[PDB]
RNA sequence: GUAAGUUUAGAUUAUAGCCAAAAGAGGGAGCUCUUCUGGAACGGAAAAAACCUUUAAUAGUGAAUAAUUAACAACA
């Protein structure tokens, strides 16, 4: 199967673009040490908030309006 | 603009007479291009179900 | 079992107005129980539609099958009572408005073979209908001419309208 | 567009040159559509009908001027 | 000659650009077509109902057999035989009777 | 037997389907219906149309000759509509031909008789007041209602409306109802023109132009069985009109048709008329 | 009680088949189905036929006047014009004067790109080439 | 189902908002039961928001009969002669709010498939184009290939 | 980067693929197996469960894009 010459720079476009996504990668803005502990207040905010959220399950409540509300199907005209 | 509607109507569905020479031309390219006059393809308006095709005339 | 093509002969119309031309006759005759193919008796009742009175008779007096006396004889119950009590003043003036036929109770047997087999043995009853109008049998058609076409043709192209369009 | 000149935006033209008014007609819904997704033993109660909502306006005035 | 299309045929076609540069005016006057390049009515001094008339004529066994008739239809209008002929019962009263028409 | 009283019921619903279907009753009018009350609907009928009308002369108006004679008949066994009808009937020519003058001064008196006597068609007034039900709202002892006797109403509810209103309001109301109807509407489908040439010529002498010279601009399938051929009018040796036909003298005649809508400001293109203007 | 309604409500749908299909509820079901589901389809390809029969006009009426259509659309871009397929067609149909208008506004545009390309981006941009 | 339901084109009643916008629907009829479940809703209906919709709309006679009945019901007659009606059985207060709201605004024309979602009576301005549009004319209208 | 996880108590159902593509082992074609990976268009490869582009599904007479059966005799 012979191939189409649309298909070999469809090819070549992508090989491009991955090699600028190689470059801008190869620039690290910050260091490996900088990185350590940045985001460790936020991490442990954030499971805090999954853990109450997490542990919340328990039945509902049961109301006597819901019970005495039934009783209003009988409303008709005076 | 301004003509009555069936005047109009007549005219824009008018079919046309075209000639070709074929002396010393390939039929091929002649061919396609038959085909668009025959089928009504030179027209802006063309659709497949208004029968706008052409006549040809090929010597 | 129905029978509304009695009824349709008790149809009583409302007076009619002064302004109003003379109705014309129509006259429902049928015979409910025939021991005779339906199917059969159809192809009779085919070639005689919209033919005559006179005409119609004439063909069945030299009509070889059985089916063909029978519509005869519908025929003339019906023309009787059409002048008796239809008001109809030429006898002659009637034509063949419809005819056809229609299926009947049957009986059923069994019908016994000599080496032991056996089969489904049957009784064919059929209806017959036929309306009959005052007056000659309409003038037949004429068929279309070439012009008649070709004007239709240009009419027709005309009134085609644009499809799919602003 | 006019008889003989017409006027082209880039891509719009501006507010002052052009303005149109129209007036709200009717409110509607759609005449209903069916829809019915593919599927082994697709059965005949498996339908929805869609009846989105319509409305109808007509076209008043269009005005210009020469402000060019 | 800024027009970049031939203003001969249909009609003259002046673009501008206006002061501003936000619009691009089209001024397009109707061109007539020169008295010179037109032809006079025909000088020599019938209706097309008697040319179709005559077209169709009948002229062997008095009106032709529908075979006949169908092929001198087909040969007028240039098409085939096979559209000319009727269609039955079935489809003919399926035919709506009154069809829709906008503009 | 099924057993139930329901599933009987249901099918009798059924049965009335199909009785309804094969013999729809015959037609009356809402008046003798239930739950018809005339006097609420006047009042809506006003409130609806945004205008003010006398219920006294209002309700005379729709008062018919002919409703009396059966009321007349049931007593045996009340004033007309006609002071009003002619009031409504002869302002409107007066206010329909202004309207027409105003867009088209060039227009010829007789155009206008033609364009004037459509739109007060008996046909043209009777769609329009069977549209707003005003039928149902008619009274007379026949119904559907004659159109004659609809077209009496009509006019004579305007000349009620003027009383009321005044006639900027009826002015107003006609250019809002019933120019609106000549939307869409071709000169010569409204104006019947016999002999275009001559009309056309006659214009033209009138305005001491010369007669146009026909030529045949374009032709397409001249011997064929669909032929197009265009003929424009020159005058002068310039074209005033071109028109598309079949045959020439259908070009010409329909090339004819053009210039007289040229000659009057007919022009397709044209500006449209205003019914924005509220004064 | 009510098997009678559900047998109509198949048949309504099913009148207009023809042959035993039409009367036969095993069969007219069958039917009412496919139909329901292939006018489900035709939407979807509805609207992409229409958008062919949109752009075969703008070629047609474009070649008339020797202009492809690719050429036409480009131009028009670069014009910033962002009128769309269907009103491209309605301009032509309706608006010839205009059209021919629009025309010599993407060929002059073409003739700056033409311009543009062999001046190689030296030249400035055209007059009707700002942005 | 398209080609098993009708169609029509785009239209108006009688060019309905061209001066002044007419309300479409005319007589409203509603009945009611003293007694019944179903009626509940419409019950609270007439006590609150019936006489806030005929403010709003005093150009539609409205009828309210209550009356011993099995199934509340709405009939919604238009000037163009359609007549419509809904069932009030076992309907809240809020959905018999929203419907006569809906039913107002509808208009008598019938409810199918429309071809054409645009109705134009001018829809060409410089003239519809016609085969002869574009040819080039040659001097004496000369056919082509005539000597002369 | 992210939101589930461990333990305790109760409880079943599933426990047979298919094809493509890798790594091995029998072998020498091809097969026969064992192991890893992926798949189930309404688009494309001609029709095409298993390959390619594709995050669900809603109305619209809008728009930008993806894959996408085609390809352009020899002598110093």
């Amino acid at each position: 199967r012979t191939v189409s010459f649309q298909a070999k720079e469809s090819m070549i476009r992508r090989l491009e673009v991955e090699a600028e996504n190689h470059y801008w990668l190869s620039m690290p803005y910050m260091t490996a040490e900088q990185e350590c502990g940045h985001a460790a207040e936020r991490r442990a905010q954030a499971f805090e908030a999954i853990k109450a959220a997490a542990t919340s399950k328990f039945p509902k409540h049961r109301y006597i309006a819901d019970q005495l509300d039934h009783l209003n199907i009988s409303k008709k005209w005076s | 603009s301004s003509f009555s509607r069936a005047p109009q109507q007549w005219a824009t569905f008018a079919r046309m007479w075209y000639l070709l020479d074929g002396k010393m031309q390939p039929p091929g390219k002649l061919a396609v291009i038959a085909s668009n006059k025959l089928q009504g393809l030179n027209k802006p308006v063309y659709h497949q179900l208004s029968d706008c095709g052409d006549h040809v005339v090929i010597i | 079992i129905s029978r509304k093509w009695e009824k349709k002969n008790k149809i009583v119309y409302p007076p009619q107005l002064p302004g109003e031309p003379r109705r014309p006759a129509e006259i429902y005759h049928c015979r409910r129980q025939i021991k005779y193919s339906k199917d059969k008796m159809w192809y009779l009742a085919k070639m005689i539609r919209g033919m005559s009175i006179d005409q119609a008779l004439a063909q069945l007096e030299f009509n070889d099958k059985k089916g063909a006396q029978i519509i005869k004889e519908v025929l003339l119950e019906a023309q009787d009572m059409a002048v008796r009590d239809h008001n109809v003043e030429f006898r002659s003036n009637l034509h063949i408005a419809e005819s056809t036929s229609g299926r009947g109770q049957c009986l059923k047997r069994i019908r016994y073979h000599g080496r032991g087999r056996f089969g489904i043995m049957e009784k064919v009853y059929c209806h017959y209908f036929v309306k009959l109008v005052e007056g000659p049998p309409p003038p037949p058609e004429v068929p279309k001419t070439a012009v008649d076409h070709a004007k239709d043709y240009i009419q027709q192209l005309r009134s085609r309208t644009i499809i799919h369009t602003l | 567009g006019a008889d003989n000149f017409t006027l082209l935006g880039k891509p719009l033209l501006r507010k002052e040159l052009v303005r149109v008014e129209a007036t709200v007609i009717e409110k509607t819904e759609s005449w209903p559509k069916i829809n019915m997704k593919f599927r082994k033993r697709k059965n005949f109660r498996k339908k929805k009908i869609i009846v989105n909502p319509q409305t109808i306006l007509r076209i008043n005035t269009i005005e210009i001027a020469p402000r060019l | 000659t800024y027009s970049s299309l031939p203003d001969d045929y249909n009609c003259q076609v002046d673009l501008a650009l206006t002061a501003d540069g936000r619009t691009i005016v089209c001024y397009h006057p109707s061109v007539d077509i020169p008295y010179e390049h037109t032809k006079p009515i025909p000088q020599p001094d019938e209706t097309h109902e008697q040319i179709l008339k005559a077209k169709l004529e009948v002229r062997k066994s008095k009106q032709l057999e529908q075979g006949p008739m169908i092929e001198q239809l087909s040969k007028v209008f240039y098409t085939t035989k096979h559209r000319w002929y009727p269609h039955g019962q079935y489809h003919n009263r399926r035919k709506k009777l009154n069809p829709p028409r906008d503009r | 037997v099924k057993k139930g009283f329901r599933a009987a019921f249901r099918f009798q619903k059924e049965l009335e389907r199909w009785r309804l279907l094969r013999c729809p009753p015959p037609p009356v009018r809402r008046s003798e219906k239930p739950n018809w009350d005339y006097h609420a609907e006047v009042q809506a009928f006003g409130s609806r149309l945004q205008e003010t009308f006398s219920l006294d002369l209002l309700k005379t108006a729709f008062i018919n000759s002919c409703y009396i004679k059966s009321e007349e008949a049931k007593r045996q066994s009340l004033k007309d509509n006609q002071e009003l009808f002619e009031q409504g009937l002869s302002f409107s020519h007066r206010c329909l031909t202004q309207f027409l003058e105003d867009e088209f001064p060039d227009l010829p008196a007789e155009g206008t008789e033609s364009l004037v006597s459509f739109l007060t068609g008996e046909a043209v007034v009777c769609h329009v007041a069977r549209n707003l039900a005003v039928e149902q709202l008619t009274l007379s002892a026949e119904f559907p209602v004659p159109l004659p006797v609809l077209r009496q109403t009509f006019f004579a509810v305007i000349g009620a409306l003027l009383q009321s209103s005044g006639p900027e309001r009826a002015a107003l109301f006609i250019r809002d109802f019933l120019i609106t109807q000549m939307t869409g509407k071709e000169l010569f489908e409204m104006w019947t023109v016999v002999n275009p040439m001559g009309l056309l010529v006659e214009e033209l002498k009138k305005r001491n132009i010369s007669a146009p010279e026909s030529r045949l601009t374009r032709q397409s399938g001249s011997t064929t069985a669909l032929p197009l051929y265009f003929v424009g009018l020159y005058c002068d040796r310039k074209l005033i009109a071109e028109g598309p036909g079949e045959t020439v003298l259908v070009a010409e005649e329909e090339a004819a048709r053009v210039a007289l809508r040229k000659l009057y400001g007919f022009t397709e293109n044209r500006r449209p008329w205003d019914y924005s203007k509220p004064k | 009680t009510d098997r009678y309604w559900r047998v109509q409500e198949v048949l309504k749908h099913a009148q207009h088949f023809r042959g035993r299909k039409n009367r036969c509820y095993r069969l007219a079901v069958r039917a009412v189905t496919r139909a329901f589901v292939k006018c489900t389809k035709a939407r979807r390809l509805k609207k992409r036929n229409l958008r062919t029969l949109w752009i075969n006009r703008i070629t047609a009426a474009s070649q008339e006047h020797g202009l492809k259509y690719p050429a036409f659309i480009v131009n028009l871009i670069k014009c910033q014009v962002e009128l769309n397929r269907k009103v491209l067609v309605d301009l032509a149909i309706y608006e010839p004067k205009t059209f021919k208008s629009l025309a010599a506004l993407a060929k002059r545009r073409q003739q700056e790109g033409f311009a543009a390309a062999l001046g190689d981006g030296k030249e400035p941009e055209g007059i009707f080439s700002r942005v | 189902t398209g080609r098993g339901t009708s169609s029509r084109f785009l239209t108006s009643v009688l060019h309905n908002g061209l001066g002044r916008y007419v309300q479409q629907l005319q007589r409203l009829s509603l009945s009611l039961s003293r007694d019944a479940p179903s009626s509940r809703g419409a019950r609270e209906f007439v006590e609150r928001e019936v006489t806030d919709f005929a403010r709003r709309n005093p150009g539609v006679v409205v009828y309210v009969n209550p009356r011993p009945c099995a199934m509340p019901r709405i009939v919604a007659e238009y000037l163009n002669g359609a007549v419509r009606e809904e069932n009030v059985n076992s309907k809240s207060v809020e959905e018999i709010k929203s419907l006569v709201q809906k039913l107002a605004d509808q208009s008598g024309l019938d409810v199918i498939r429309i071809r054409k979602p645009f109705h134009t009576d001018n829809p060409s301005i410089q003239g519809q184009w016609h085969p002869f549009t574009n040819k080039r004319t040659a001097l004496h209208g000369l056919r082509p290939r005539e000597l002369r």
